[PDB]
């Protein structure tokens, strides 16, 4: 079935791969080639899941999780229960990833609109495989990837973390924060000025975009616009995707101490370094 | 049964409703689901249709009821691939003309949209006193040049968004001295031109004019904008 | 191919001094300096800006919160500049011990002036919450503003105010220092057993991901369709454009589903507000009514 606007749009052409031979839709889904390779893979990786599952002992998926080859296998291929299944997974999952990152360039081509969204997706999919890939190769071993399991990666953040003291303390991981918050601000903001001006007090008519940007100048004396708050959230969030990935790839590779020694540069400079008083005198 | 317990099983139950309510709150447009006849999809989903909400446009332009009967409100040069449903529909004519697939434009209100005064929201330069181009290069003077590296015209003016102060069209002076609008996404302003990717510099006079030389309707806009994003898929054959 | 991140020509006009309607023009400052800089981003024009009763009040309430913080911070420098800016992320202004319980009656230098700077505070966010109230009323529009707003001060009021008086102590608020409040929040969680295991963390943690999840789709998709005017959001509204139909199917083929230009913005703002809705929530329940949220994990 299509919306009442949809026909008009749904015009051959576009693929990448294939030509007209996947050009087509189940329902309201487009196939296309990468459609097709999105769903081999990620039947795939279903499957090993369900076979960790069962090599495991349990169908309760909270309790499932599927670990990575111990240290000692360094970055060499383990057999499947003692983390092989971890890393053809860890193929599918990228693959999966990746063909749905092409599939939404066949549709941006199809519908004659940019290509900012698959784009950002990639920043996402680039954090994925800085956890499960890069970090994981400069430092020698797989085991230093996170276990896919709803519980125990959750775990595998806190053992990461600690090992290194607080991990509030590293530089870029406040850095990323800063957007995550930021970006949640921007958000809340942005959807509630459109809200209430496409909605307003009872008995008046819908507003106008000039009274969004009166409103904004009148509360903090500056309206970034239409076009800019867009622009703005993008940033935002792949901002602090972007020092994810980089406040992570930087731990155990050429940082190795407690985070909050790295801000001994600024305390421990000979002039003031000695000067009695304070917290650090 | 503590207090933490009842607190997180209360939440998704209310939860469960803010989606319900979030998704038929995005029902109301588009719905109720077509058969690629037109006629009403016989599974519409598990969601009901939203109840009817009133927005009352300023300046006197009416109120839109959403939802309401829809209606494309212009003809649709496409014709059935397959009797089987879920194949492309191909155009049966040309399809950057009768605006179809990526050169789709809407049938919006042929009037310009206004600003919180009632003033047109988008003017030629020209028109707008006291504007003026403050940083970046300066288009008009500069020819303006196709993907098939040809000249199509040259800039004679800049239309401005006057409350968002943002340039939103080029006006081109094509070879036969009439104009056409090109939007400011999709051309590229160079030191020595403007470079135009989606059109082919003989594509230039088939965009849709404007019946006024100092207004755009939104669907003037619609099908300018529709016309030159459907280039990119139509116009790649001479595309250098 | 030109992306449509960075403005390729300026163009700059009269001043906008905005619209009226029932704002006070006695309280509007005059226009200030176009930039440049921003008008590669966003828009140039800087100001004006309203500035009533509750604006000067919140103004003046927030900077004596900072100055009260900045004076404590000078006495723990030893009033010398250079230890001042070697140890200024270490410095902390922290609560009224145990001891004092929920008392006024703190000295100074043990906590008294912690709730001195709180109470700057307190006045400062809430005379600026009913400041994004009355501007939104000025010009007749909703009040979404005013209550998504409301979520973020939740989590404040819980951390700050609520929780403490629950516990029966000043002592179990927040300390002010960049570092010190870092050190807070890590030992919370040590104390109540792993907030990984707190549902409504998670819960919170869900819709901060989603935040980001959300804005990089809804302002990737705009900027996408801008081509076709698509930001110009409150006239997609009022009159559905090619840009609007475009952003939906694009997301209804990718996923199988899609939002409307206006429906788009109130998954935008809950996706927001829940954050610091459920993230106050599970801050209340920790130490009043579950102590290890671990351990009451592993019964539910
Ligand atoms: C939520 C759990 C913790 C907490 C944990 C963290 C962590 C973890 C980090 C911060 C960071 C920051 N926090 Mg803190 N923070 C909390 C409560 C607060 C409160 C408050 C009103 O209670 C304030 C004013 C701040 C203020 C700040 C800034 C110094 C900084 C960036 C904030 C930001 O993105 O703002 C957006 C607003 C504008 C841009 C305006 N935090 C609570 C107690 N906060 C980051 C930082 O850089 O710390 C050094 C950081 O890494
Ligand atoms: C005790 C634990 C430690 C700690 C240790 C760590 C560690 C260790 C790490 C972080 C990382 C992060 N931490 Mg920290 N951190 C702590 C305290 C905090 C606090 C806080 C208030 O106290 C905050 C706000 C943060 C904030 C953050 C972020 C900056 C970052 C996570 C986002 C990210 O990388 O996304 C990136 C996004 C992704 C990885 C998602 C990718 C999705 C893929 C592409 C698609 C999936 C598809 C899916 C399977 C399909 C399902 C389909 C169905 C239809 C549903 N931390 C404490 C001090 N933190 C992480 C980081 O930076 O990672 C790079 C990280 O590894
Ligand atoms: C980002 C830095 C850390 C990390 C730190 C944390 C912390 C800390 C928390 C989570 C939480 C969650 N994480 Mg994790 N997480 C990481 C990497 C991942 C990856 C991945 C492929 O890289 C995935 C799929 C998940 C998935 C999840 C969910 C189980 C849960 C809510 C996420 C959410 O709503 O996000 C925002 C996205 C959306 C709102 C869109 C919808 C996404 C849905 C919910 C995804 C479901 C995935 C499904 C359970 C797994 C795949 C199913 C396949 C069919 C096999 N995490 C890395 C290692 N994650 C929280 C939790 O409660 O966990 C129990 C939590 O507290
Ligand atoms: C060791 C650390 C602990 C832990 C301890 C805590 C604690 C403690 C808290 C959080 C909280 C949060 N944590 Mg945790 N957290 C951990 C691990 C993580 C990880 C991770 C990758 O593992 C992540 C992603 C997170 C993420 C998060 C967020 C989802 C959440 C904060 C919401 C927010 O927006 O606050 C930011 C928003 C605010 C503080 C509201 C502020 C609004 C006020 C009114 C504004 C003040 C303005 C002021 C005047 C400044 C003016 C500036 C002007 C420019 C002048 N945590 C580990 C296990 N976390 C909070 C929560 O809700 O938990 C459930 C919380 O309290
Ligand atoms: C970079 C900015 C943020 C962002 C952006 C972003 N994400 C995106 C997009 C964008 C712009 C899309 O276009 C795309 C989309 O279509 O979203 C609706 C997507 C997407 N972001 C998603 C999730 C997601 N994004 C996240 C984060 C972020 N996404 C960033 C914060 C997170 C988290 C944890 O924060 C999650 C969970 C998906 C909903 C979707 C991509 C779906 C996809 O790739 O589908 C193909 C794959 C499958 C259908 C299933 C594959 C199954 C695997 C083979 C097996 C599972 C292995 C896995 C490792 C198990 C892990 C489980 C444990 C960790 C619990
Ligand atoms: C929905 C939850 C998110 C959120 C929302 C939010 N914040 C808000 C608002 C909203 C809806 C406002 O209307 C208000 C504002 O005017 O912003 C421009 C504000 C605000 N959020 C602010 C800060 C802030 N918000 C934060 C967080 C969040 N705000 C959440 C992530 C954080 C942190 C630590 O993450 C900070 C530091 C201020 C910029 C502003 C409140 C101004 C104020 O109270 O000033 C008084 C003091 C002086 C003027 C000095
Ligand atoms: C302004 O313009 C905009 C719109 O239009 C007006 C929108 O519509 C949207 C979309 C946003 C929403 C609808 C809001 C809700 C989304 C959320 C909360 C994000 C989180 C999303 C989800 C949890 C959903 C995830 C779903 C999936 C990944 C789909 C599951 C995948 C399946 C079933 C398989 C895919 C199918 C194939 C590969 C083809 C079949 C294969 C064969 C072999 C036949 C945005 C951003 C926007 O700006
Ligand atoms: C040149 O230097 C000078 C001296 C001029 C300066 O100005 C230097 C000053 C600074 C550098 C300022 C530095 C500022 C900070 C470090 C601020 C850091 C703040 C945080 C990390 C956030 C902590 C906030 C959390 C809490 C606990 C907030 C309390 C809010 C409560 C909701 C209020 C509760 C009220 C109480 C207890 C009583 C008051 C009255 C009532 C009616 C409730
Ligand atoms: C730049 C000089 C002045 C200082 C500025 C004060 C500091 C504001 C801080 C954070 C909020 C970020 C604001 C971004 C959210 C805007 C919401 C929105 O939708 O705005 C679009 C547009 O303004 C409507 O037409
Ligand atoms: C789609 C190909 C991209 C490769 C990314 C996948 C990395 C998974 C980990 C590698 C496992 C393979 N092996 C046997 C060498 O360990
Ligand atoms: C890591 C996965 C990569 C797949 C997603 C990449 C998509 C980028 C978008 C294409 C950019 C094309 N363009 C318009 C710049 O020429
Ligand atoms: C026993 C009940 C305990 C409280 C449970 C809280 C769940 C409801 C949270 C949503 C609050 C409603 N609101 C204010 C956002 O509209
Ligand atoms: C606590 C139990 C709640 C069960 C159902 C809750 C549905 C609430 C959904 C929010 C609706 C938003 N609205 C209509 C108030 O704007
Ligand atoms: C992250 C939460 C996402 C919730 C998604 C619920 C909405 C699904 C609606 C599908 C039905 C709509 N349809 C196919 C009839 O158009
Ligand atoms: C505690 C946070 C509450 C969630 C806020 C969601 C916004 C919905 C409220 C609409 C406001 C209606 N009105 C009449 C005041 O304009
Ligand atoms: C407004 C859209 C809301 C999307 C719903 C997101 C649900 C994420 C599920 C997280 C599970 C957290 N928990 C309860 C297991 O701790
Ligand atoms: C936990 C998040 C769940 C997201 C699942 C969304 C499913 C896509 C919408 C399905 C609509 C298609 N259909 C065939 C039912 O009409
Ligand atoms: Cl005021
Ligand atoms: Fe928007």
């Amino acid at each position: 079935a299509l919306l009442s606007f949809e026909r008009k749009y749904r015009v051959p052409g576009g693929t990448l791969v294939g030509g007209n031979l996947f050009d087509f839709w189940v329902g309201p889904f487009y196939v296309g080639f990468f459609g097709v390779a999105t769903f081999f893979f990620a039947a795939l990786g279903i499957i090993l899941i369900a076979w960790s599952a069962v090599l495991q002992g349990t169908w309760n998926p909270q309790l499932i999780s599927v670990y990575p080859p111990a240290l000692e296998y360094g970055l060499g291929g383990a057999p499947l229960a003692k983390g092989g299944l971890w890393q053809i997974i860890t193929i599918c999952a990228t693959g999966a990833f990746v063909s749905w990152a092409l599939r939404e360039v066949e549709i941006c081509r199809k519908l004659g609109i940019g290509y900012h969204i698959p784009f950002a997706f990639a920043f996402a999919i680039l954090a994925y495989l800085t956890l499960v890939l890069f970090r994981p190769v400069m430092m020698g071993a797989w085991g230093y990837a996170f276990p896919y399991g709803i519980w125990t990666h959750l775990d595998w953040v806190s053992n990461t973390g600690y090992t290194y003291g607080n991990f509030h303390y590293n530089p870029a991981h406040m850095i990323a924060i800063t957007f995550f918050f930021t970006n949640a601000l921007a958000l809340a903001l942005h959807g509630a000025l459109v809200l209430s001006a496409a909605n307003p007090e009872k008995g008046k008519e819908m507003r106008t975009p000039d009274h969004e940007d009166t409103f904004f100048r009148d509360l903090v004396g500056y309206s970034i616009g239409t076009l800019g708050i867009h622009r703005l959230g993008l940033l935002l969030s792949l901002s602090a995707v972007f020092f994810s990935a980089l406040c992570m790839i930087i731990t155990g590779t050429i940082w190795f101490d407690q985070w909050v020694d790295w801000w001994q540069w600024w305390v421990k400079l000979p002039w003031w370094a000695n000067i009695p008083g304070g917290i650090n005198g | 049964f503590d207090l933490a317990s009842l607190a997180i099983y209360s939440f998704w139950i209310f939860l469960a409703g803010l989606i319900y309510y979030l998704q038929t709150e995005n029902m109301r447009e588009g719905y109720p689901l077509e058969n690629e006849d037109g006629t009403p999809a016989a599974n519409q989903g598990p969601f009901p249709l939203p109840k009817p909400k009133t927005f009352i446009l300023p300046h006197g332009r009416g109120t839109l009821t959403v939802p309401g009967p829809e209606s494309e409100d212009r003809p649709i040069a496409l014709a059935r691939t397959a009797v089987s449903e879920g194949f492309p529909h191909a155009p049966t004519g040309d399809p950057m003309k009768d605006g179809v697939g990526p050169a789709s434009w809407v049938a919006r209100r042929d009037l310009p949209e206004l600003d919180g005064h009632g003033h047109n929201k988008i003017k030629p330069m020209k028109a707008a006193a006291g504007f003026h181009v403050s940083a970046g290069k300066n288009p008009i003077g500069l020819p303006v040049r196709g993907c098939d590296l040809e000249i199509a015209g040259k800039v004679v003016d800049i239309w401005v968004d006057i409350p968002e102060q943002m340039a939103r069209f080029l006006e081109v002076e094509l070879k036969d001295g009439s104009t056409r609008l090109l939007p400011m996404q999709m051309v590229k302003v160079q030191s020595n031109r403007v470079h135009v990717n989606a059109l082919s510099s003989d594509l230039f006079a088939g965009i849709p004019t404007i019946k006024s030389p100092t207004e755009v309707t939104l669907l003037e806009e619609d099908k300018i904008c529709g016309y030159v994003a459907g280039g990119l898929m139509y116009a790649a054959p001479k595309r250098k | 191919e030109y992306q449509n991140i960075f403005t390729q020509v300026q163009v700059r006009g009269p001043a906008d001094l905005g619209m009226t309607e029932d704002v006070n023009l006695a309280n509007r400052s005059g226009v200030g300096p176009f930039s440049t800089l921003l008008g590669w981003f966003g828009n140039a024009q800087l100001g004006p800006i309203y500035l009533g009763s509750l604006g000067v009040l919140s103004l003046f309430s927030g900077l004596m919160w900072f100055f009260t913080i900045g004076i404590w911070f000078w006495y723990q420098a030893g009033w010398n500049p250079a230890v001042f800016l070697r140890d200024l992320f270490f410095f902390s202004l922290e609560p009224p011990a145990p001891e004092y319980g929920l008392s006024f009656a703190a000295p100074l230098k043990e906590g008294g002036l912690w709730l001195i700077a709180s109470f700057f505070m307190f006045v400062a966010v809430w005379s600026w919450w009913g400041r994004t109230y009355l501007r939104a009323q000025a010009l007749g529009m909703g009040k979404h503003t005013a209550w998504a707003f409301l979520s973020a001060i939740w989590l404040w009021m819980v951390l700050g105010f609520i929780r403490p008086i629950l516990m029966g102590s000043w002592s179990e608020a927040v300390p002010y220092g960049i570092f010190s409040h870092l050190d807070w929040t890590n030992n919370f969680s040590l104390v109540h057993g792993n907030l990984h295991y707190n549902p409504f963390h998670g819960l919170s943690i869900a819709f901060l991901y989603g935040s980001a999840l959300l804005f990089a789709m809804h302002g990737a998709t705009i900027l996408a369709v801008s081509r076709f005017g698509g930001e110009r959001e409150l006239e997609q509204i009022a009159d559905r454009g090619t840009a609007a139909e475009r952003a939906a199917l694009f997301w209804r083929w990718t996923m199988g589903f899609n939002a409307t230009m206006e429906g788009i913005h109130r998954w935008a703002i809950w996706m927001a507000v829940l954050v610091t809705l459920t993230g106050g929530i599970g801050i209340l329940l920790s130490g009043t009514v579950v102590d290890n949220w671990y351990v009451w994990g592993q019964n539910h």
